């Protein structure tokens, strides 16, 4: 067992990805068994409210559980007290199997909400969530901790294989492979961060869908005329002292509108291309009395149609 | 009792992995785990127990919509930066603290200046000599505190400890007030 502080530091970050595989699957088995199956049969949440929590956990399990066993029998086929010669293989072939993470990240936060307000609005909530993370296997963990557990994970992916591919010469038949993880394990986070943003996205469209009267048939979740899916962009109050309003700024729009009196709270509400901005703030449409919000827009529309 | 939720944000390589490992493991780490994984710890203050709940975010910090996914339930923010790294100390302030004021708004928050230990190593010094930079002064750390809104600057080092268990008493008075 002769090993320099390098090939050392390679078995120990290598013995790490393993162990840490092996607490987090048994840790999201943990969830489902003191947290999902309870509050299901309940009769507390409907099969909405559950899925709004829960969403693919299981697939999650799934995908990861294949990783696991793919880490042991690597491991045991290694030897007892000899070192690892190559894991960088696996995570590569693995790593695209956890498609699932992005789905589940991008809905977490609806989760998050809707937790917390059953937590406060019913106190049958609020306590039995609390009995049930009473189990000593959580240790002293509550339910909207663990939610966070798939996040952290995919996150944590770079970080251990980074610190197994830096201990790892370019020589090692594992160098290649190691490279190849890294920037799958980067890969699929960026696409989990893009995926949360989409579905934030998405969300915004939906709600101003609904407290914003059109009327004089607008569909703000679609197609943009050539600028890909629509994105809102920016939203805040503008108070015209000529002519009290608040408007909400997407990717090609600028929708001025009137509070007729994104929370989930009662309240109603009544181009970029042909527009310049200044603040000599004031706007030109015809004109009228945080602008390179509008005004990046703006040169990202002329620039995109240009071809 | 009181259960206080600490959640410590800042720049990659500054320390907060190893600040929470060499707290809750009372040695500071041949090899740095790249993994805290030790949330619960019941803490003694001056005659009361407490219990903290410590959140890592190592590994977030270029996701700008994966990071925010951690600020919710929380009752006191760490935001850390290397006191030899002037980079993660503008960082502080260009990026860290418009973060969690605008998520958290009414949220108390520390700055936590950190690896102190090698604000006096030779090399140290001199890698930061040869890029025109110097290591950072607590008394430049205790304005930026003042000007950003913190409840307060401390220093530590996971390594040496100096400070250390300082920082967390620290976390949990400014929760409770
Ligand atoms: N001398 C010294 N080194 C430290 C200290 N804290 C962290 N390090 C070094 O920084 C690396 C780990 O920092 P880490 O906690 O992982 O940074 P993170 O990205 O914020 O999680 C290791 O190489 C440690 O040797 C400290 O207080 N003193």
């Amino acid at each position: 067992d002769m090993l320099t502080p390098t090939e050392r530091k390679r078995q120990g970050y290598i013995h790490e990805l393993i162990v840490t595989e092996e607490n987090y699957v048994n840790d999201l088995q943990l969830v489902t068994e003191i947290f999902q199956k309870p509050l299901m049969e309940s009769e507390l949440l409907t099969e909405k409210e559950v899925a709004m929590i829960f969403v693919n956990w299981k697939e999650l399990i799934m995908c990861n559980i294949k990783l696991l066993k793919a880490l042991r029998v690597r491991k045991k086929m290694s030897g007892e007290k000899m070192p690892v010669k190559m894991i960088g293989d696996i995570l590569s072939a693995q790593l695209p199997h956890m498609q699932p993470y992005i789905r589940f990240c991008s809905r977490q936060l609806n989760g998050a909400a809707l937790i917390q307000q059953k937590t406060d609005e019913a106190p049958d909530f609020k306590e039995f969530v609390k009995r049930l993370a009473m189990d000593p296997r959580c240790k002293g963990m509550p339910l909207s901790e663990f939610i966070l557990k798939p996040m952290q994970r995919v996150t944590r992916y770079p970080l251990i294989i980074k610190n197994i591919l830096e201990n790892t010469p370019e020589n090692h038949p594992d160098h290649s492979h190691l490279k190849h993880a890294l920037e799958k394990a980067e890969e699929l986070c960026s696409q989990v961060n893009e995926g949360v943003r989409e579905k934030e996205n998405s969300d915004r469209l939906e709600w101003i869908q609904a407290h914003v009267q059109c009327e004089g048939q607008l569909v703000f979740n679609s197609v943009t005329n050539c600028l890909g899916p629509r994105k809102f962009l920016h939203s805040g109050k503008l108070y015209k002292a000529k002519s009290e309003l608040y408007g909400f700024l997407f990717n090609d729009f600028l929708l001025l509108t009137q509070i007729t009196k994104f929370s989930p709270k009662s309240n109603l509400q009544y181009i970029f291309l042909n527009e310049v901005l200044v603040k000599d703030i004031f706007h030109i449409s015809d004109r009228v009395y945080a602008w390179v919000q509008k005004i990046k827009a703006a040169s990202e529309l002329y620039i995109e149609t240009e071809k | 009792m009181q259960t206080i939720k600490c959640v410590v944000v800042g720049d990659g390589a500054v320390g907060k992995t190893c600040l929470l490992i060499s707290y809750t493991t009372n040695k500071f780490p041949e090899y740095v785990p790249t993994v805290f994984d030790n949330y619960a710890v019941t803490v003694m203050i001056g005659g009361e127990p407490y219990t903290l709940g410590l959140r890592d975010t190592a590994g977030q910090e270029d996701y700008d919509r994966l990071r925010p996914l951690s600020y919710p339930q929380t009752d006191v923010f760490l935001v850390c930066f290397s006191v030899v790294s002037p980079s993660s100390f503008e960082n502080v302030k260009e990026k860290w603290v418009p973060e969690i004021t605008h998520h958290c708004p009414k949220t108390p928050f520390l700055l936590v200046g950190t690896q102190i230990d090698l604000r006096d190593d030779p090399s140290t010094i001199e890698k930061l000599a040869k890029n025109k930079q110097k290591p950072i002064t607590p008394e430049t750390a205790e304005k930026l505190a003042r000007d950003l809104k913190a409840v307060k600057y401390v220093e530590c080092s996971a390594l040496t400890q100096k400070g250390l268990k300082n920082v967390f008493d620290e976390a949990i008075l400014a929760a409770l007030e």
